[PDB]
Protein backbone atom coordinates (compact mmCIF):
# COMPACT_ATOMS: atom_id res chain seq x y z
CA UNK A 1 0.00 0.00 0.00
CA UNK A 2 1.37 3.53 -0.56
CA UNK A 3 4.07 5.12 1.70
CA UNK A 4 1.98 8.19 2.67
CA UNK A 5 -0.29 5.91 4.77
CA UNK A 6 2.65 5.32 7.00
CA UNK A 7 2.67 8.92 8.58
CA UNK A 8 0.93 9.13 11.98
CA UNK A 9 0.88 12.73 12.95
CA UNK A 10 2.52 13.53 16.23
CA UNK A 11 4.14 10.08 16.56
CA UNK A 12 7.89 10.22 17.27
CA UNK A 13 8.09 6.60 18.33
CA UNK B 1 16.33 29.34 21.43
CA UNK B 2 17.79 30.71 24.67
CA UNK B 3 18.40 27.84 27.03
CA UNK B 4 16.93 24.54 26.10
CA UNK B 5 18.96 21.49 25.19
CA UNK B 6 20.54 20.52 21.88
CA UNK B 7 18.46 17.75 20.23
CA UNK B 8 18.22 15.76 17.03
CA UNK B 9 15.51 15.62 14.42
CA UNK B 10 14.28 12.18 15.68
CA UNK B 11 12.86 14.19 18.58
CA UNK B 12 11.03 16.68 16.29
CA UNK B 13 10.55 14.74 13.04
CA UNK B 14 7.95 17.27 11.72
CA UNK B 15 10.46 20.18 11.87
CA UNK B 16 11.34 21.69 8.42
CA UNK B 17 14.39 23.94 7.76
CA UNK B 18 13.86 26.58 5.06
CA UNK B 19 16.84 28.17 3.27
CA UNK B 20 17.28 30.80 0.55
CA UNK B 21 19.76 30.59 -2.33
CA UNK B 22 21.80 33.53 -3.58
CA UNK B 23 23.47 32.13 -6.80
CA UNK B 24 26.56 33.99 -5.46
CA UNK B 25 27.11 30.12 -4.33
CA UNK B 26 25.61 30.50 -0.61
CA UNK B 27 22.23 29.22 0.74
CA UNK B 28 21.31 30.92 4.07
CA UNK B 29 18.76 29.81 6.62
CA UNK B 30 15.51 31.71 6.64
CA UNK B 31 13.04 30.11 9.10
CA UNK B 32 11.72 26.88 10.53
CA UNK B 33 8.38 25.26 9.57
CA UNK B 34 6.43 22.09 10.32
CA UNK B 35 5.17 19.28 8.02
CA UNK B 36 1.31 19.03 8.12
CA UNK B 37 0.79 16.47 5.40
CA UNK B 38 3.20 14.85 2.89
CA UNK B 39 3.14 17.86 0.55
CA UNK B 40 2.54 20.77 2.87
CA UNK B 41 4.72 22.67 5.33
CA UNK B 42 3.38 25.57 7.43
CA UNK B 43 5.54 28.49 8.55
CA UNK B 44 5.19 32.29 8.98
CA UNK B 45 4.33 34.79 6.20
CA UNK B 46 6.81 37.30 7.55
CA UNK B 47 9.61 34.82 6.64
CA UNK B 48 8.83 35.27 2.94
CA UNK B 49 7.09 38.66 2.66
CA UNK B 50 10.28 40.43 1.55
CA UNK B 51 11.49 37.96 -1.06
CA UNK B 52 8.39 36.12 -2.32
CA UNK B 53 10.42 34.35 -5.09
CA UNK B 54 9.49 30.68 -4.42
CA UNK B 55 12.18 29.47 -6.80
CA UNK B 56 14.95 30.62 -4.46
CA UNK B 57 13.85 28.65 -1.41
CA UNK B 58 14.90 25.12 -0.52
CA UNK B 59 13.14 23.11 2.17
CA UNK B 60 14.88 20.24 4.00
CA UNK B 61 13.21 17.62 6.19
CA UNK B 62 15.15 15.21 8.44
CA UNK B 63 17.86 17.72 9.35
CA UNK B 64 19.52 17.87 12.78
CA UNK B 65 22.25 20.38 11.78
CA UNK B 66 22.11 23.77 10.08
CA UNK B 67 24.88 23.69 7.42
CA UNK B 68 26.12 20.06 7.42
CA UNK B 69 24.12 17.14 6.09
CA UNK B 70 22.23 14.69 8.27
CA UNK B 71 21.82 11.20 6.98
CA UNK B 72 18.24 10.62 5.87
CA UNK B 73 17.46 14.30 5.10
CA UNK B 74 15.19 15.09 2.15
CA UNK B 75 15.46 18.29 0.01
CA UNK B 76 12.45 19.90 -1.78
CA UNK B 77 11.74 22.91 -3.86
CA UNK B 78 8.65 25.07 -3.14
CA UNK B 79 5.92 24.29 -5.70
CA UNK B 80 3.44 26.84 -4.20
CA UNK B 81 4.01 29.55 -1.58
CA UNK B 82 0.78 30.77 0.00
CA UNK B 83 1.12 33.81 2.23
CA UNK B 84 -1.79 35.24 4.15
CA UNK B 85 -3.69 38.01 2.44
CA UNK B 86 -4.17 40.40 5.41
CA UNK B 87 -0.76 39.67 6.91
CA UNK B 88 0.32 43.03 8.56
CA UNK B 89 3.32 44.02 10.71
CA UNK B 90 3.44 46.93 13.17
CA UNK B 91 5.93 48.03 15.77
CA UNK B 92 6.30 44.40 17.04
CA UNK B 93 3.34 42.35 16.01
CA UNK B 94 2.74 40.49 12.83
CA UNK B 95 -0.97 39.76 12.20
CA UNK B 96 -2.15 36.65 10.30
CA UNK B 97 1.39 35.35 10.32
CA UNK B 98 0.90 31.89 8.83
CA UNK B 99 2.11 30.60 5.39
CA UNK B 100 1.90 27.32 3.50
CA UNK B 101 4.63 25.90 1.27
CA UNK B 102 3.72 23.03 -1.04
CA UNK B 103 6.85 20.91 -1.55
CA UNK B 104 7.99 18.65 -4.40
CA UNK B 105 11.35 16.81 -4.69
CA UNK B 106 13.41 16.76 -7.90
CA UNK B 107 11.84 13.37 -8.61
CA UNK B 108 8.36 14.93 -8.27
CA UNK B 109 7.27 13.50 -4.97
CA UNK B 110 6.24 14.84 -1.61
CA UNK B 111 7.79 13.73 1.73
CA UNK B 112 7.93 10.06 2.70
CA UNK B 113 7.75 8.86 6.39
CA UNK B 114 10.95 7.73 8.10
CA UNK B 115 12.29 7.70 11.67
CA UNK B 116 13.34 11.35 11.06
CA UNK B 117 10.35 12.62 9.03
CA UNK B 118 6.76 12.67 10.51
CA UNK B 119 3.72 15.04 10.29
CA UNK B 120 2.47 16.89 13.40
CA UNK B 121 -1.25 17.04 14.15
CA UNK B 122 -3.38 20.10 13.68
CA UNK B 123 -5.91 21.20 16.37
CA UNK B 124 -9.67 21.02 15.80
CA UNK B 125 -11.38 24.36 15.19
CA UNK B 126 -10.70 26.94 17.90
CA UNK B 127 -9.56 24.15 20.28
CA UNK B 128 -6.46 25.05 22.38
CA UNK B 129 -4.76 23.70 25.54
CA UNK B 130 -5.49 25.69 28.74
CA UNK B 131 -2.88 28.20 29.94
CA UNK B 132 -0.33 26.49 32.16
CA UNK B 133 0.19 23.66 29.67
CA UNK B 134 3.95 23.08 28.97
CA UNK B 135 4.61 22.93 25.23
CA UNK B 136 7.87 22.68 23.38
CA UNK B 137 9.44 24.80 20.73
CA UNK B 138 12.33 23.82 18.45
CA UNK B 139 14.64 25.71 16.09
CA UNK B 140 18.05 26.97 14.93
CA UNK B 141 17.54 30.50 16.26
CA UNK B 142 19.95 32.49 18.36
CA UNK B 143 21.11 31.25 21.74
CA UNK B 144 21.63 34.82 23.03
CA UNK B 145 20.19 38.12 21.64
CA UNK B 146 23.72 39.46 21.12
CA UNK B 147 24.76 36.58 18.90
CA UNK B 148 25.12 37.24 15.21
CA UNK B 149 25.44 33.54 14.24
CA UNK B 150 22.91 30.69 14.59
CA UNK B 151 23.84 27.33 16.24
CA UNK B 152 24.69 24.43 14.02
CA UNK B 153 22.75 21.95 16.16
CA UNK B 154 18.99 21.98 16.49
CA UNK B 155 17.68 22.99 19.93
CA UNK B 156 14.44 22.66 21.77
CA UNK B 157 13.03 23.96 25.05
CA UNK B 158 9.79 23.78 27.06
CA UNK B 159 7.69 26.83 27.72
CA UNK B 160 4.23 27.27 29.29
CA UNK B 161 1.16 28.86 27.71
CA UNK B 162 -0.01 32.00 29.60
CA UNK B 163 -3.53 33.59 29.33
CA UNK B 164 -4.42 36.54 27.10
CA UNK B 165 -5.36 38.46 30.23
CA UNK B 166 -1.73 38.09 31.50
CA UNK B 167 -0.10 38.81 28.11
CA UNK B 168 -2.32 41.84 27.41
CA UNK B 169 -1.36 43.48 30.65
CA UNK B 170 0.05 46.95 29.79
CA UNK B 171 3.48 46.05 31.09
CA UNK B 172 3.66 42.98 28.88
CA UNK B 173 2.23 43.70 25.38
CA UNK B 174 -1.09 45.46 25.94
CA UNK B 175 -3.43 45.16 22.96
CA UNK B 176 -0.60 44.26 20.54
CA UNK B 177 -1.63 40.67 21.26
CA UNK B 178 -4.93 39.58 19.77
CA UNK B 179 -7.12 36.49 20.09
CA UNK B 180 -5.44 35.15 16.96
CA UNK B 181 -2.14 34.99 18.90
CA UNK B 182 -0.93 32.92 21.91
CA UNK B 183 1.77 33.84 24.40
CA UNK B 184 4.13 31.35 25.97
CA UNK B 185 6.92 31.96 28.49
CA UNK B 186 9.12 30.29 31.06
CA UNK B 187 7.98 30.95 34.65
CA UNK B 188 11.44 32.28 35.38
CA UNK B 189 11.95 34.03 32.02
CA UNK B 190 15.01 31.78 31.46
CA UNK B 191 14.37 30.06 28.09
CA UNK B 192 12.43 31.39 25.05
CA UNK B 193 12.35 31.49 21.24
CA UNK B 194 14.48 34.17 19.55
CA UNK B 195 15.53 35.49 16.13
CA UNK B 196 16.04 32.63 13.73
CA UNK B 197 13.25 30.62 15.40
CA UNK B 198 10.38 32.26 13.38
CA UNK B 199 7.99 29.85 11.64
CA UNK B 200 8.80 26.86 13.77
CA UNK B 201 6.35 24.94 15.92
CA UNK B 202 4.91 25.37 19.42
CA UNK B 203 3.78 21.69 20.14
CA UNK B 204 1.43 20.78 22.99
CA UNK B 205 -0.52 17.65 23.82
CA UNK B 206 -4.16 18.31 22.99
CA UNK B 207 -6.76 15.56 23.31
CA UNK B 208 -3.96 12.99 23.46
CA UNK B 209 -2.10 14.11 20.30
CA UNK B 210 1.04 16.22 19.99
CA UNK B 211 -0.55 19.16 18.20
CA UNK B 212 0.84 22.18 16.36
CA UNK B 213 -0.67 24.77 18.71
CA UNK B 214 1.41 27.78 17.59
CA UNK B 215 3.92 29.10 15.01
CA UNK B 216 6.84 31.12 16.37
CA UNK B 217 6.00 34.74 15.32
CA UNK B 218 7.48 37.68 17.35
CA UNK B 219 8.54 38.95 20.77
CA UNK B 220 10.36 41.88 22.37
CA UNK B 221 13.90 40.75 23.06
CA UNK B 222 14.48 37.09 23.90
CA UNK B 223 13.89 35.56 27.36
CA UNK B 224 13.05 38.95 28.84
CA UNK B 225 10.88 39.41 31.90
CA UNK B 226 7.27 40.24 31.09
CA UNK B 227 7.99 39.88 27.36
CA UNK B 228 6.58 36.45 26.47
CA UNK B 229 7.17 35.00 22.98
CA UNK B 230 4.10 35.38 20.75
CA UNK B 231 2.82 32.66 18.41
CA UNK B 232 0.16 32.58 15.65
CA UNK B 233 -2.80 30.65 17.15
CA UNK B 234 -3.19 27.83 14.64
CA UNK B 235 -6.69 26.79 16.00
CA UNK B 236 -8.02 30.06 14.62
CA UNK B 237 -6.76 29.53 11.03
CA UNK B 238 -8.10 26.05 10.35
CA UNK B 239 -10.55 27.19 7.64
CA UNK B 240 -7.75 29.16 5.94
CA UNK B 241 -5.50 26.10 6.14
CA UNK B 242 -8.22 23.82 4.75
CA UNK B 243 -9.10 26.32 2.00
CA UNK B 244 -5.64 25.54 0.63
CA UNK B 245 -4.77 22.09 2.03
C1 LIG C 1 13.72 35.54 7.53
C2 LIG C 1 13.41 37.04 7.58
C3 LIG C 1 11.93 37.31 7.37
C4 LIG C 1 13.87 37.65 8.90
O1 LIG C 1 12.86 37.48 9.90
C5 LIG C 1 13.19 38.05 11.12
C6 LIG C 1 13.95 39.22 11.22
C7 LIG C 1 14.28 39.76 12.46
C8 LIG C 1 13.79 39.17 13.60
C9 LIG C 1 13.03 38.00 13.53
C10 LIG C 1 12.55 37.42 14.68
N1 LIG C 1 12.70 38.01 15.85
C11 LIG C 1 12.11 37.11 16.59
C12 LIG C 1 12.00 37.22 17.95
C13 LIG C 1 11.35 36.18 18.64
C14 LIG C 1 11.19 36.27 20.03
N2 LIG C 1 10.38 35.48 20.69
N3 LIG C 1 11.85 37.19 20.67
C15 LIG C 1 10.91 35.05 17.86
F1 LIG C 1 10.32 34.00 18.44
C16 LIG C 1 11.04 34.97 16.46
C17 LIG C 1 11.68 36.02 15.89
N4 LIG C 1 11.96 36.26 14.66
C18 LIG C 1 12.71 37.47 12.27
O2 LIG C 1 11.96 36.32 12.15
Amino acid sequence: PPEELKFQCGQKT
Amino acid sequence: IIGGEFTTIENQPWFAAIYRRHRGGSVTYVCGGSLMSPCWVISATHCFIDYPKKEDYIVYLGRSRLNSNTQGEMKFEVENLILHKDYSADTLAHHNDIALLKIRSKEGRCAQPSRTIQTICLPSMYNDPQFGTSCEITGFGKEASTDYLYPEQLKMTVVKLISHRECQQPHYYGSEVTTKMLCAADPQWKTDSCQGDSGGPLVCSLQGRMTLTGIVSWGRGCALKDKPGVYTRVSHFLPWIRSHT
